[PDB]
C-alpha cells in the first residue's frame, strides 16, 4: 500500500514522529511530525508488546528431577514433559512473532494510508495529487495554511 | 489542562512494606505517565516510563501500573536510600503536568 | 559521561531579565527535543518551556508565553532559556530536561530521562 | 505550494522476520529473548545460597566430619552442589530413598539442628564412645558423624534400650538414622546371635533384622551402616527399640513451610546480587518472557525455548530511499 508503496521513500531528517508532514509554502521548508497518529501508535505497539510479555503468567519452579539408575522410564517420561513444552513454547513464541511482525508491519503502513485519505478528504479542489504521496495546492498557501490541515481544520474547499 | 492527583500526599512506613500510592487525571492520556524519584536538594531520576516500564538500571522492586484514567505506583520491598519524594509526570500533550508530590517519611 | 549542566541561576531584581543555559554532554543533543521545568521553591515541578530537535516548534507554558523566550544552538550543543519581564512568580529552582527517546523515533513530548544539577532562581 | 505525506527512516539495520518475507529491515525492534547470563551464582530475592562445597546433601545431612561449616547454616534461598562434592557418607551405606530426600529438602530455609537424644543423657550402660573409624577421619584420627551416635554393648554384653520422641517444636521434624550391619564382629561388637531395630510411628512403619556379609571394603571398612530418614509431623511421636544394631540418631533438623526453593548442580562462585531467576550458567532477568540459556532454571524464570533469536518488529519499513 503506502509503505513500500507509491509513497516510496521514508524521510531521515524526520526524527520527531513515525507519521507526518511535509510543507513547501513559498514562507519556509521542512518536516513536522503528526502527533496525534504517532501517539496512538506507540500506544498501540506499546500495549501489543507489553501484552505479550505480562500475560506469560510465571510462578516459582524447578525443573530439577534426581532418578535413579532403576526409574529410567520416569526419567524418560519426565523428560517427554519437559522437551513438550520445550516444543510448545517454542513453536508458539515463533509463529507468535511472525504474524504480529506482519501484522505490525501493516499496522504502520495503514496508519500512514489513512493519514494520506485524511488529508484527501479535506485537500479535494484545492490540490493536484502527486503519486509520490504529495499535494500541490492550486491556491497560495501561507505558514497558517499549511496549519490548518495538520490539525485538521482546512476550510473551503 | 489535565490535573494530577497524588495519593496519599504523604506516607511513613518501615523498611520492607508494600507501598502504595496513586496518579490520577482528567483526561484520556492512555499509558504517558513517568514517575520519578526525588531526594531533597536533587533532580528528579526516571523511574517508571509508559506507566509500566521499568528504567533501565532501577531496581525490579519499582513497579508501576493503572491505564488512561486510574494510575499507581507499586513499590515491594522498601530500602532505606529510597526514602524520597515522589513525582508522577503526563505525557499525553502539552503542556506537561506534574503532581504535588508524595513523600515517604521514617516509622 | 552522559549528563547535563546547568547555569545562569542568580540573585535578579523583578521587571529585569536573565539568561540560562544548559549545556548537554554524552548524547546527540540535536537529535532531541528539550525541556526546562522549574521546581517553584516549596512546590512540586512545575514545566515551563520545550523546543523541538531543529527549533522551528517552540512550546512554552500558559503563564510564560510572549514573556521568556527558549533557543538552542547546534554548534555550542546549547539549551538557551532567555527571561524577559521577570517577577517573583517566577522564583524557581530550575531545571534542563531530556525528554525521553522511544522505539525509533525522538519524540518531544515524552517522560524525562536526564536533569540538570537544578540552578536556583531568587526574585526579591 | 506543495504539502508531502510521509513516514520515518533512519539509519538502522536491524532486521525482524515475517511469516510473508524474510530479514525485513525495520526501523525498531525489540528482543524477547534473554540470551546473556555472565556467571555469577547469584542470592536471589534475599535469601543467600548455600554451597556445600565439597561436600553433597548426604555429608551434609548426616553431618560427616569433613562437612563442618554447613552445620552454621540455618538458611539459605537455594542449594548448590558442585563438581567435587563427594564428601557424602564416610562409612558407606545405603542412603534409602535418597532422591525423594533430597526432594523433600526442597522447601525454604527451615534447619533449627537440635537435639533429641543428647550424647549423655539418655543412654545407661550403652558404648558412646567408641563411635570411630578410620573412614570418617577427621584429618587421620578416627571419627564418626556429627548428627549420629554409634552404640555398642560395653565389649561383651548388648542391652535393651528404646528411647521415644515426641514432635514439640510445632514444624515438621526430618529424623535421621541408621541400621549396623557389621558374626566374626556381629558377636564381638554387639555380642546377639539375633539382634533386631524397630522404628515405629504414624507415618514410619518398619523393622530391620540386620544383615551379615563380607561386602568388600570400601575405606577400610568390611561392615556397613544403612542410613535411613523419614518426616515428623507436630505432636506425632516416633519410637525407636532394638536387641543390636541401632545407628542412632544423636541431633536431628526441624524445618517449617513459606517460600519453597531448589536444588542445583553448577561450579560458579556466589556474588553480591539478587535475582528473580537462576541457571546453572549464571543468573538473568526475568523482564523478557523467553529464554535459550538453560533448561534447569530457579524462580520466578522465563520460558526456556530453543529459539535463537526472538526480533519483534515495533517500527515499519526502514527505506531510506
Ligand atoms: C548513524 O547511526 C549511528 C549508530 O549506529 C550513529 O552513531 C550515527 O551518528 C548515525 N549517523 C547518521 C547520519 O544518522
Amino acid at each position: 500500500g503506502a509503505i513500500a508503496g507509491f509513497i516510496e521513500g521514508g524521510w531521515t531528517g524526520m526524527i520527531d514522529g513515525w507519521y507526518g508532514y511535509h510543507h513547501q509554502n513559498e514562507h519556509g521548508s521542512g518536516y513536522a511530525a503528526d502527533q496525534k497518529s504517532t501517539q496512538i501508535a506507540i500506544d498501540g505497539i506499546r500495549n501489543k508488546v507489553n501484552s505479550v510479555i505480562e500475560k506469560m503468567n510465571i510462578q516459582f519452579t524447578s525443573v530439577g528431577k534426581e532418578f535413579n539408575s532403576l526409574e529410567k522410564r520416569m526419567e524418560n517420561l519426565n523428560k517427554k514433559v519437559d522437551d513438550g513444552f520445550l516444543d510448545v513454547w517454542t513453536y508458539n513464541a515463533e509463529l507468535l512473532i511472525l504474524l504480529e511482525n506482519e501484522r505490525t508491519l501493516d499496522y504502520h503502513d495503514f496508519n500512514v494510508k489513512n493519514l494520506y485519505e485524511k488529508v484527501k478528504s479535506q485537500l479535494r479542489n484545492n490540490a493536484k495529487e502527486i503519486g509520490n504521496g504529495c499535494f500541490e495546492f492550486y491556491h497560495k498557501c501561507d505558514n497558517e495554511c499549511m496549519e490548518s490541515v495538520k490539525n485538521g481544520t482546512y476550510n473551503y474547499p | 489542562e489535565i490535573v494530577l492527583t497524588q495519593s496519599p500526599s504523604s506516607v511513613s512506613a518501615s523498611v520492607g512494606d508494600r507501598v502504595t500510592i496513586t496518579c490520577r487525571a482528567t483526561q484520556g492520556i492512555s499509558s504517558w505517565l513517568a514517575w520519578y524519584q526525588q531526594k531533597p536538594g536533587k533532580p528528579p531520576k526516571l523511574l517508571i516510563f509508559g506507566a509500566s516500564s521499568l528504567q533501565s538500571g532501577v531496581p525490579s522492586r519499582f513497579s508501576g501500573s493503572g491505564s488512561g484514567t486510574d494510575f499507581t505506583l507499586t513499590i515491594s520491598s522498601l530500602q532505606p536510600e529510597d526514602f524520597a519524594t515522589y513525582f508522577c509526570q503526563q505525557a499525553h500533550s502539552f503542556p506537561l503536568t506534574f503532581g504535588g508530590g508524595t513523600k515517604v517519611e521514617i516509622k | 559521561q552522559v549528563q547535563l549542566v546547568e547555569s545562569g541561576g542568580g540573585v535578579v531584581q523583578p521587571g529585569r531579565s536573565l539568561r540560562l543555559s544548559c549545556a548537554a554532554s554524552g548524547f546527540p543533543f540535536s537529535s532531541y527535543g528539550m525541556h526546562w521545568v522549574r521546581q517553584a521553591p516549596g512546590k512540586g515541578l512545575e514545566w515551563v518551556a520545550g523546543v523541538s530537535y531543529d527549533g522551528s516548534y517552540k512550546y512554552y507554558a500558559d503563564s510564560v508565553k510572549g514573556r521568556f523566550t527558549i533557543s538552542r544552538d547546534s554548534s555550542k550543543s546549547t539549551l538557551y532559556l532567555q527571561m524577559n519581564s521577570l517577577r517573583p512568580e517566577d522564583t524557581a529552582v530550575y531545571y534542563c530536561a531530556r525528554p525521553s527517546a522511544i522505539f525509533g523515533i525522538y519524540i518531544i513530548l515524552n517522560g524525562l530521562d536526564v536533569w540538570g544539577q537544578g540552578t536556583t532562581v531568587t526574585v526579591s | 505550494d506543495t504539502i508531502c505525506v510521509g513516514y520515518h527512516a533512519n539509519n538502522s539495520t536491524d532486521t525482524v522476520d515475517t511469516i510473508l518475507e524474510k530479514n525485513v529491515t525495520v526501523t525498531h525492534s525489540v528482543n524477547l529473548l534473554e540470551d546473556s547470563h555472565n556467571g555469577k551464582l547469584c542470592s536471589l530475592n534475599g535469601k543467600s545460597p548455600l554451597q556445600l562445597g565439597n561436600c553433597n546433601v548426604a555429608g551434609w545431612i548426616l553431618g560427616n566430619p569433613e562437612c563442618d561449616l554447613l552445620l552454621t547454616a540455618d538458611s539459605w534461598s537455594y542449594i548448590i552442589e558442585t563438581s567435587n562434592s563427594k564428601n557424602g557418607a564416610c562409612y558407606p551405606g545405603e542412603f534409602t530413598d535418597y532422591e525423594e530426600l533430597r526432594e523433600q529438602l526442597s522447601t525454604v530455609s527451615s534447619f533449627e539442628r537440635f537435639e533429641i537424644f543428647p550424647k549423655a543423657t539418655s543412654w545407661p550402660n550403652h558404648d558412646t564412645t567408641k563411635g570411630t573409624t578410620v573412614a570418617c577421619s577427621h584429618s587421620g584420627a578416627k571419627s564418626f558423624y556429627r548428627n549420629l551416635l554409634w552404640i555398642v554393648q560395653k565389649e561383651n554384653s548388648y542391652p535393651k534400650l528404646s528411647n521415644s520422641y515426641t514432635n514439640n517444636k510445632g514444624k515438621r521434624v526430618l529424623v535421621i538414622w541408621g541400621v549396623h550391619h557389621p558374626y566374626r564382629d556381629q558377636q564381638a561388637l554387639y555380642r546377639n546371635n539375633h539382634t533386631y531395630v524397630s522404628v515405629e510411628s504414624s507415618k514410619y512403619y518398619q523393622r530391620f533384622t540386620p544383615e551379615i556379609v563380607a561386602r568388600p571394603k570400601v575405606r577400610e571398612q568390611a561392615g556397613r551402616i544403612n542410613y535411613y530418614w523419614t518426616l515428623l509431623d507436630q505432636g506425632d511421636t516416633i519410637t525407636f527399640e532394638a536387641t543390636g544394631n541401632l545407628i542412632a540418631p544423636w541431633h536431628a533438623f526441624a524445618l517449617k513451610k513459606g517460600s519453597s526453593s531448589g536444588m542445583m548442580v553448577s561450579d560458579a562462585q556466589v556474588h553480591n546480587c539478587t535475582t528473580k531467576c537462576q541457571t546453572p550458567h549464571g543468573a538473568l532477568k526475568s523482564n523478557l518472557p523467553f529464554q535459550n540459556v538453560h533448561p534447569i532454571t530457579i524462580g520466578e524464570c522465563p520460558k526456556y525455548v530453543k529459539s535463537t533469536q526472538l526480533r519483534m518488529a515495533t517500527g515499519l519499513r526502514n527505506i531510506p530511499s
